[PDB]
DNA sequence: GCACAGGTAAATGGTTTGTGTCTGCTTATCGGTAGAGT
RNA sequence: ACAGAUCGUGUCCAUCGAGAGGU
DNA sequence: ACTCTACCGATAAGCAGACATACCTCTCGATCCTGTGC
């Protein structure tokens, strides 16, 4: 390191026990040495100069400039610092050295952030595209590389047929710039990789970078089932907590129901009832899966349940749902009603809940969520 | 199923001391001072083939006799050994138990001490020495003649029992061990 | 609680009329207040709009 | 809208009724309205997933050909009142159907 | 780490305790778990575990956990229940 | 070389069982599973001793179902094959490529390269084995193996013999 | 209500993570019923998890970008 | 004094508008914006500036940046907050899940 | 493609180009088409005096 | 007879009404003492 | 020795931009 | 006593970075070729 515990500045620097803290604070008091010492003098007697231990060597001023870092050397020399050398220094840095840095010997080594050994998404990752009529295609990564390990094997043919220093710096530099494309797409100070069509090239930081990304668009935020959707519309004559669901909505949405001693008989006559009519079921599960369809196999009726089976059930009356307008401001925006089947396309709700929900039946859509468990459904009626 | 939870770094200590070696350098698990279930810093216990029958024979005369309290409560030498323990697995474990006849097969055939008294005296002659409780589970179940033996039967005895006292409680094995 | 408290004073901010103007008592001061000045309270600006100092 | 789109040479479509004999991976629809043509007559009532217009494309097992008919859509149905067959502007069949629906 | 004779956490039982106690409770019975009061008829699940819950008869314990790490034990029927 | 350690197993227990009976039932429960038993790291599981004081700790209930995981305490007598360790069997098997020993309930093998040249197979003999000189050796005999390393952690638990060694053959 | 939003009525998976290294990478033959890891020749610790498949996706485009955020079962503290 | 300046500030926000918020709501607000030794202005160089988990963190604002910055570093996420357990799919200790339900053998055998 | 896609300029640099020149008529109703064929846009993107309506 | 494979195009010069509010990096600029005399 | 026409279940047509909308 | 010039701190002022409520509905286009081959 350029400074050691012998400075008073330097030892009062090493004793934040925050990594970033201590790591900027190091950076701040060793960007101004622009020189080893080899000779600091000790704390007490400074008339005596301890033996420091280093090389002497000056160091440059270090400045980047697009992806690659050049280094001023002044006693003034321009020389680009290659990728090599500065991987060689890192690996020469001691242990305690990025220790105090803020880096781990054992998770994150210094020497880790240069890269030599690019691995590649499974298919998962980048499926295929299938598309109107039969073409496949393919995803920007698989493109991106398969473009880089078109540039690494010109790279390595380049180098072993023999060519000038221009060559091997220029395929070098393309090699870089493809994988930081791949990486990074938003570079900033350089050009953008555009495929053939024209449009900018998708990278998984573009991947995952707004509320279209993963964590914002697919994590906290998701398309689910068991939901529905339509208008709303007053009716004095339902109670506070009451919503009334229209016969389609229930015929469609279904809760699955274990059968049990104490509803066999309810369970079998909903099976027979069939997928018509609203007091029916849709799907039958037996032990390890198994769905069994009942508007397909017409094996309704001379089907026995037996015990510990899960039978997919209509939506009846007094079922705990999930009543839902956007936007949700605060928590009273979610309220938990009491299933009321109606034979009219529309939501129905009572006059008083309107001013908690902020609506009016003037065109407004609102979000229907059933529960699929007995724990969601009590504390959905408890909470 | 594990007994001791993670500690100097075993997600990463990317050491790998090999698995196992004679002299000592035992496994993770079976390391000095144990950790007991309500107590700590209790040491490994070793086992020589003698005891070890013992502790299962007693263990299965336990559970037996607690399984025919049970239902009443609801309502020679070594083959003679033999069918001994056989009438005794045969109702006690149950199940297939198939690995547990050729152990306790092993258990008598090369059983060393027959006698509580011997076998119970062992550790209070074994406990002089500091030495490792299992270099002297290994010196108690194989058979010796002098100190040559002991030596060359394992490499974990270097320079770690003087020559006369090694002699003297093999000796000492010995003839508690031809008494009987 | 913080989400509940987050909620509601999140609340009165979207129930809120327009606040740009309109805030001016014997002098015309245009003092801010409503939605700017409770973005610049959250934001904690450096160089507020309408700064004021009362002495009594 | 549909059109007989022609792929490089002799991979061409055709407006035919497709036959489970020689169709794989069709549609489940029903195909009963369809025509010889692959087309549905006007004045016929249509609702649901039922298929208007029956194409199929080449495969290149048997199996030569493979469907591409465009199905009516889930939550409109009606009667089919107009059905225009024209050519478009290099050579190939350019069919064009209408549904009619009351909004009471 | 588990006190009595130093349980300073409230005597009675929150909402959420109630909530979750009731949920798996109904969610045991609707799965085929022993009942051990009469059902009076009753068929639905969640109702007799609310009948169950009246006379404190759920062989149930809530751990409550201290934000350090420490917890201690509460049975349901030494739960005081006045929500 | 026999063990003993405080051994730790986590089960998970249907409500639908949720009686008086559930103490017996996870007690034999644990009985017929780790009896028999050839995990990898303990080694090989013979006897559950101190049928007492279980100390069956409280069955957290999962989020999911109505099941309770639990996680019981106990002893039991252990046997790990010890790399470099000197032990005595018998022959049970014997065949060209080498004799083995009935060391305990495993099958450990003396394979023709560990052992010298001396031993030599000799079907001539009713009862296949490798007679030859310093003493004899035949099937269900006393011999005296050492172990060179464990092998297939996963599923059985074996090892490799030798008999290449001073004083350590014959007896 | 929360969980089952996120989980059973959207996309729910289970994958098989290492007790050394962390990572997902584990090759699971439930056909014969053994898993190893090839990463640290491990065999006799394998647990199985349960997190959505955009948990996943997101796990991998990060191993993808040189970046490992491996996943234990325990906690880390004291000693 | 900052914190109640603070507070008294946004009481006079919420003013004129006639609606009345609870005093422990913006009393919690300012204590959270004042927890540290001076302001902390609710953004992406406030509040986000802190020791918490990363994943719950990078779920707000740019995200690849702390997730680079916690692959330079070797940092422990606890995953005790919501947004780490619902990236995990997993019941937040939050509400109902901030306790452990267990089963006693004592009360199983007394009632029957 | 500069009638089609609404993009006035060439097939490249689209991204540089405007959008929204060129729209499919509005036919629903007479009076809407007719509004359609007399409407003006100012590409500006924050600001309220541009939307403001001047004397 | 028709297909087959690399990114050879523009050099340029060039663009656009009216986006603020912090954030960090990199200079330029301003005082203030220390190696000592006649 | 033995040594098959398809059958039977079959999964969807996607992505990127632009515009018009309505609470 | 302050000249001949060095690092200490304390600002000004230009250079870029991040981002803008939530819910859904519908339609409409585009996803390559020209110099080069015998
Ligand atoms: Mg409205
Ligand atoms: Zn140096
Ligand atoms: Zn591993």
């Amino acid at each position: 390191l350029l400074l050691d515990e012998h400075n008073e500045l330097m030892r009062q620097a090493l004793a934040i026990k925050d990594s970033k803290k201590r790591f900027a604070a190091i950076w701040t008091l060793c960007k101004t040495k622009m020189v080893c010492e080899t000779d600091v003098p000790s704390e007490d007697d400074p008339t005596q100069l301890v033996s420091r231990g280093g090389c002497g060597n000056t160091q440059p001023t270090i400045r980047k400039d697009g992806l690659k870092l050049v280094g001023s050397w002044k006693k003034p020399e321009l020389r680009v610092l290659s990728t090599e050398e500065i991987l060689n220094i890192f690996k020469h840095i001691s242990v305690k050295d990025f220790t105090s840095l803020g880096f781990n010997e054992v998770f994150s080594r210094p020497e880790w952030m240069i890269l030599t050994c690019l691995p590649v998404p499974p298919p998962p990752v980048r499926p295929s595209i299938s598309f109107n009529e039969s073409q496949r295609g393919e995803d920007d990564l698989t493109f991106k590389l398969a473009d880089i390990l078109k540039a690494n094997i010109s790279l390595e043919t380049l180098e072993h047929n023999g060519a000038p220093h221009h060559a091997i710096e220029e395929a070098e530099s393309l090699l870089q710039f493809h994988v930081a494309t791949y990486m990074d797409n938003d570079i900033a100070g350089q050009p953008q990789a555009l495929q053939k069509s024209g449009r900018p090239v998708k990278s998984i930081r573009a991947r995952l970078k707004g509320k279209e990304g993963r964590i914002r668009g697919n994590l906290m935020g998701k398309r689910v089932d068991f939901s529905a959707r339509t208008v709303i519309s007053g009716d004095p004559n339902l109670e506070l907590d009451q919503v009334g669901v229209p016969k389609s909505i229930a015929k469609t949405l279904t809760y699955p129901e274990v059968v049990t001693p104490y509803n066999i008989d309810r369970l079998t006559q909903l099976v027979r009832n069939g997928p018509n009519e609203h007091p029916g079921a849709k799907y039958v599960i037996r032990d390890s899966g198994d769905r069994i369809d009942l508007r397909y196999s017409k094996r309704a009726g001379d089907i026995q349940l037996q015990y510990g089976w899960k039978v997919e059930r209509h939506i009846m009356d007094n079922d705990p749902v999930l009543f839902n307008r956007q936007p949700s401001l605060h928590k009273m925006s979610m309220m938990a009603h009491r299933v009321k089947v109606i034979p009219y396309s529309t939501f129905r709700l009572n006059l008083s809940v309107t001013s908690p929900y902020n609506a009016d039946f003037d065109g407004d859509e609102m979000n229907l969520h059933v529960p699929q468990s007995e724990e969601t459904r009590a504390e959905l009626s408890q909470l | 199923s594990t007994s001791t939870f993670q500690t100097r770094r075993r997600r990463l200590k990317k050491v790998e001391e090999e698995e196992n070696a004679a002299t000592l350098q035992l496994g993770q698990e079976f390391q000095l001072k144990q950790i007991n279930h309500q107590g700590e810093e209790e040491e490994l216990i070793a086992l020589n083939l003698s005891e070890a029958r013992l502790v299962i024979k007693e263990a299965l005369v336990e559970r037996r006799r607690a399984f025919k309290r049970s239902q009443k409560k609801h309502k020679e030498t070594r083959e003679k050994e033999l069918e001994s323990i056989d009438v005794l697995l045969e109702q006690t474990t149950g199940g297939n138990n198939k690995d547990l006849k050729n152990t306790m097969q092993y258990l008598t055939n090369f059983s060393r001490f027959r006698d509580q008294e011997t076998v119970g005296a062992v550790i209070q002659l074994l406990k002089s020495t500091g030495l490792h409780p299992f270099e002297v589970a290994q010196l108690g179940s194989l058979a010796c003649d002098t100190a040559d033996e002991a030596k060359t039967l394992i490499p974990s005895l270097n320079n770690k029992i003087s020559d006369d006292e090694l002699e003297r409680i093999l000796k000492e094995l010995s003839n508690l061990e031809t008494l009987y | 609680v913080g989400v509940l408290a987050a909620q509601s004073i999140g609340e009165p901010a979207t129930q809120m009329t327009l606040n740009t103007f309109h805030f001016a008592g014997v002098a015309s001061k245009k003092v801010t207040s409503g939605v700017p000045r409770l973005k610049e309270i959250l934001n904690v600006a450096k160089n507020m709009k309408t700064p004021s100092l009362t002495v009594y | 809208m549909d059109q007989e789109k022609k792929y490089g040479m002799s991979i061409t479509e055709t407006f035919e009724k497709p036959q489970r004999t020689n169709t794989l991976r069709m549609k489940h629809g029903t195909y009963d309205k369809l025509d010889d043509d692959g087309l549905i007559a006007p004045g016929v009532r249509v609702s649901g997933e039922d298929v208007i217009i029956g194409k199929t494309t080449p495969i290149s097992a048997y199996h030569s050909k493979r469907d591409a008919s465009t199905p009516l859509r889930s939550t409109e149905n009606g009667i089919v009142d107009q059905v225009l067959v024209t050519t478009n502007q290099d050579g190939l069949k350019f069919v064009k159907v209408r549904v009619r629906t009351t909004k009471i | 780490a588990i006190p009595k004779d130093q349980r300073a956490t409230t005597p009675y039982m929150t909402k959420y305790e109630r909530a979750r106690i009731l949920g798996t409770r109904a969610l045991q019975i609707s799965m085929n778990a022993p009942v051990f009061v009469d059902l009076e008829g009753e068929t639905d699940p969640l109702r007799i575990a609310m009948k169950e819950l009246a006379e404190k008869k759920i062989p149930l314990v809530i751990r409550r956990y201290l934000p350090d790490g420490s917890f201690e034990d509460w049975s349901v029927e030494e739960l005081i229940v006045d929500l | 070389m026999f063990f003993i350690k405080d051994l730790s197993l986590n089960i998970t227990l249907h409500p639908s069982f949720f009686g008086p009976r559930m103490k017996q039932y996870l007690k034999t429960k644990l009985l017929e599973e780790v009896e028999g038993s050839c995990t990898g790291k303990f080694g090989y599981i013979l006897c559950v001793l101190d049928y007492d004081n279980i100390d069956i700790q409280r069955g957290r209930i999962l989020p999911t179902d109505g099941s309770a995981e639990f996680n019981v305490k106990y002893r039991a007598v252990v046997f790990k094959p010890f790399k470099g360790e000197v032990v005595d069997g018998t022959v049970v098997s014997c065949s060209q490529h080498g004799f083995e020993v009935q060391v305990g309930p495993m099958k450990v093998f003396v394979t023709k390269h560990l052992m010298p040249q001396d031993l030599t197979f000799n079907a001539g003999s009713n009862p296949p084995s490798y007679q030859s000189s310093e003493d004899v050796i035949t099937i269900k005999s006393r011999i005296r193996v050492k172990i060179e390393g464990c092998i297939s952690q996963v599923s059985s638990i074996h090892a490799i013999g030798s008999i290449k060694e001073d004083y350590l053959g014959a007896i | 209500f929360l969980k089952e939003r996120l989980m059973e009525a959207s996309d729910a998976f289970r994958v098989h993570i290492c007790g050394i290294c962390g990572l997902m990478t584990v090759i699971a033959k439930l056909n014969h019923n053994q898993f190893e890891c090839k990463g640290c020749d491990n065999k006799i610790d394998i647990y199985q998890i349960h997190i959505p498949y955009a948990a996943k996706l997101l796990f991998q485009e990060l191993m993808a970008m040189n970046i490992t955020p491996r996943l234990y079962t325990d906690r880390s503290r004291d000693f | 004094a900052g914190r109640a300046a603070l507070y008294k500030e946004v009481y006079n926000v919420i003013a004129s508008d006639g609606s009345y918020v609870n005093y422990r709501h913006m009393a919690l607000l300012v204590d959270v914006m004042t927890t540290q030794g001076g302001l902390t202005s609710v953004t992406r160089h406030g509040f986000n500036r802190s020791n918490t988990g990363a994943l719950m963190r990078c779920s707000f604002e740019e995200t690849v940046e702390i997730l680079f910055e916690a692959g330079a570093s070797a940092e422990l996420d606890d995953c005790r907050g919501v947004s780490e357990n619902v990236i995990l799919g997993q019941m937040a200790p939050i509400g109902t899940g901030a306790f452990d339900v267990m089963i006693d053998e004592e009360s199983l055998v007394k009632y029957m | 493609y500069a009638l089609a896609t609404g993009n006035w300029g060439e097939q490249k640099k689209a991204m540089s180009s405007r959008a929204g020149v060129s729209q499919v008529l509005n036919r629903y109703t007479y009076s809407s088409t007719l509004s359609h064929l007399r409407r003006t846009n100012t590409p500006i993107g924050k600001l309220a005096k541009p939307r403001q309506l001047h004397n």
